[PDB]
């Protein structure tokens, strides 16, 4: 009896036919509700609901030696010197990058990430295949895809070759929302509700971790607060 | 047996031309009911081309009041086509008032009721201080005080203290460079339009926010003077009602 | 014997009950046409009542005029509402032959045509010195000069002189103590009634004699030698064709 | 069971993603260029034939049923319940009940006009405010430059430009109607969240007389 088995093998076609059509209908809305415009009370009303609210929480098992990951789990610091430690396959030996425990495979999550008054900040989302020994260049084709403010008030994207953003506010919280399945790695400013960049249509393979580097010494510290 | 069947035959072969009857009956009855709704349908629709062509037509209205429905106050000419406010002539007289007169309002409704149409009719308000006229519903209140606005069913045009104004919300006085002598009141029930036309020059003046009505409509005047009298004109009468000489009737008052 | 005379039976049987039960639908069409006749009596009996609080009202007519019968001295606005004359103005220009047209007295005639009820129309006349107005029987004589008078099929209210004058016998004097701008024409076919008012109060000019009609009358009017045009007072339009605001609609102009 | 069951739950939670997807989708910028990448691959195009039936007796429609004038004066034509008595407005042959659909007009330099879309059940005879409560979902010019939208109260709207061409998007599923200015892309008004209760028909009125008609542009 192939019945059993007949429905399972007509439900894989139409699940399969059901999520390409959608996606692409769904990537002409996006172009379409491209005009008529605005953000008042956007962010507080669709970040609580849509997007499935998610807490990262650091690990310094990857951390470079030069980062002191707080004893909170959730705030990294730059300290002086490189202390001493294990050299793990995990750990990073050249990029000031930390990351967090867990890896979203799937779905659409958020998380909050303040800067505050900082100079120098790099927050974005990586994959797990990176290479994190030696130096290798922070674009999309590696892996990363991080906002980043550089020499004081400098914003940039890090693709390659990296691009400038212009923007009229200065942010201080950060919102990152990744949507697996659309692709779309988006980055908002948390106290007003702004857009700053969105990667649209990333092939998306393997796992997705948090990553956050900071080169200079600064007295202030990445905070991620969770949902 | 054979015998109950060649019965049985006998009789219910018998009931077919019963059956026959009661068609035949059936279908010249069907056959003449069709031709006789024919006919009716015809004359029918005879009535609607010709309504339909007497239906774009402005009617003048002779307006007469119902001197029940008045304030005790007012005073009515027995004409019944002009109204004053008298000082309480019923000072020490009883009058008892029907459930449908007004009672705080010094208004008169006139007594027409119109569903449909183009109508309009004048008005004589020469020298009056206060002088308010337009349409009501023939649903309105009556007992106790209300006002006069379009939400209420109170189509009107006001002098109020020397100020011509609209529907009576002070917020809409309008440029009216002088006086009025004749204002017509004109109404049409198929598009909500209640205007206010000087009758000086048959210049429009005012054009009511549209509302349907969707009962019937009828006269209102309201009057706040003393002794101011106003006039509703009649409409032209002809010279029915007298006797024309051949030399021609000249000048009839 | 027995066997096929029992099909037999079963057989008429057979066709006995299809004719019973052909009979309830033919009875439930014929009640149910009895229901519709009832409404459409009852529709028909509501239209006959509003067709009877029909034509006892007094119709303000809209006069619109017609240039097929223009005079070619005289000459027609854009809305057809006004007339005023103009000499040798279509002498020798392409004018058709039209067998209805007024060629020997400056006149035209309303496109309305009256065959019963109460009808009046107003006419501003204040910027000329000759004017007649009245109405016509519908077959008054066109081509030749013929004589304004109920003889002829007219009755009209006439200015010569700087006098006001009856159906052009001059024996009947008006005595007007005002000079009149407004005129008002009024017609009543059932007892034969036409009534000249002065607008201004709306007070009696002048009857004509009765005389039965029996022919569609017209609105007929004539403009002397003034360049003055004549100005037929269009109806109540309201506020048809605009779009009213929220605020109400204050003086509008056209 | 849950063959019903399925179409309603799961097309109602997609309606309503898609409700949510547009208030974070539009939080973007207003990147409105490419005008033709959208319009023609999520709605599909819709050839407007007019209706010389349900027209009022004053407009005059050409053959082809593209124009619709005001006439000089009104006509005396047999009237049924298909023709407007009253408002000056012509309606397409066709309805719309499902999927999404567009059409645009070509205004040119008029100075009223008034398009949008109303309910199969409209009072033809007489008098109807033209709101949505009513079935009227309707927009254009009046008062020769002031551009409006007919809701209760009727909303002025400020426009940057000047629209020489209009098109009108109708997704009956989600029930939410867009006009855009067809000209450059931009996007003049959109009546959201309404939800409809039988067929929509294309609507036009104009309630003055210019040598330039209400031309309906093809699929
Ligand atoms: C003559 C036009 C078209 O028929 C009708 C005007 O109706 P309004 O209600 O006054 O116009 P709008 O609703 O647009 O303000």
């Amino acid at each position: 009896e192939q019945e059993l088995r007949e429905m399972a093998w007509s439900t894989m076609k139409q699940e399969q036919s059901t999520r390409v059509k959608l996606l692409e209908e769904l990537r002409w809305r996006s172009i379409q509700y491209a005009s008529r415009g605005e953000r008042h009370s956007a962010y507080n009303e669709w970040k609580k609901a849509l997007f499935k609210p998610a807490d990262v929480i650091l690990d310094p098992k990857t951390a470079n030696p030069i980062l002191l990951v707080s004893e909170d789990q959730r705030s990294v610091q730059r300290a002086k010197e490189p202390q001493d430690l294990p050299d793990n396959p995990e750990r990073f030996n050249w990029h000031y990058c930390v990351l967090g425990c867990e890896s979203f495979i799937s779905g659409r999550h958020y998380w909050e990430v303040e800067v505050g008054d900082r100079k120098e900040w790099h927050i974005g989302v990586c994959s797990k295949n990176v290479q994190r020994k030696g130096w290798v260049k922070m674009t999309p084709e590696n892996g990363f895809w991080t906002m980043g403010l550089t020499d004081g008030n400098k914003y940039r994207t890090l693709t390659e070759p990296r691009t400038n953003l212009k923007l009229p506010k200065t942010p201080k919280k950060v919102g990152v929302f990744l949507d697996y399945e659309t692709g779309d790695i988006s980055f908002y400013n948390a106290v007003d509700g702004s857009h700053i960049h969105t990667f649209l249509d990333v092939s998306f393979s393997e796992a997705l971790y948090p990553v956050f580097r900071i080169l200079t010494l600064e007295p202030t510290a990445l905070t991620i607060c969770p949902a | 047996w054979i015998n109950k069947l060649q019965k049985e035959k006998k009789i219910l072969s018998g009931e077919k031309e019963f059956e026959r009857e009661t068609r035949e009956i059936a279908l010249k009855e069907l056959e003449k009911e069709r031709v006789q709704k024919e006919e009716e349908l015809q004359v029918k629709e005879k009535l609607q081309e010709e309504l339909r062509w007497r239906r774009t037509f402005l009617h003048a209205v002779d307006v007469v009041l119902d001197p029940d429905t008045a304030h005790p106050d007012l005073f009515l000419s027995e004409d019944r086509r002009s109204v004053r406010r008298c000082p309480f002539r019923h000072l020490g007289e009883s009058v008892p008032d029907n459930p449908e007169r007004f009672d705080s309002q010094p208004c008169v409704l006139g007594r027409e009721s119109f569903a449909s149409g183009k109508h309009y009719w004048e008005v004589e308000v020469e020298n009056v201080i206060e002088w308010t006229v337009g349409v009501c519903r023939d649903s309105v209140e009556r007992k106790g005080e209300v006002l006069l606005i379009p939400q209420n069913g109170f189509w009107t045009l006001e002098m109020h203290k020397g100020q011509y104004r609209a529907v009576s919300s002070p917020d809409r006085i309008l440029p009216l460079k002088e006086s009025l002598c004749r204002v017509g009141v004109f109404l049409d029930y198929e598009a909500g339009d209640v205007s206010f036309y000087n009758m000086r020059d048959r210049s429009h003046i005012y054009t009511c926010p549209r509302s349907a009505f969707s009962v019937p409509v009828r006269p209102f005047f309201r009057l706040g003077c003393e002794d101011s009298p106003i006039f509703i004109c009649p409409a032209l009468t002809g010279a029915n009602g007298v006797t024309v000489p051949e030399e021609g009737l000249t000048l009839h008052r």
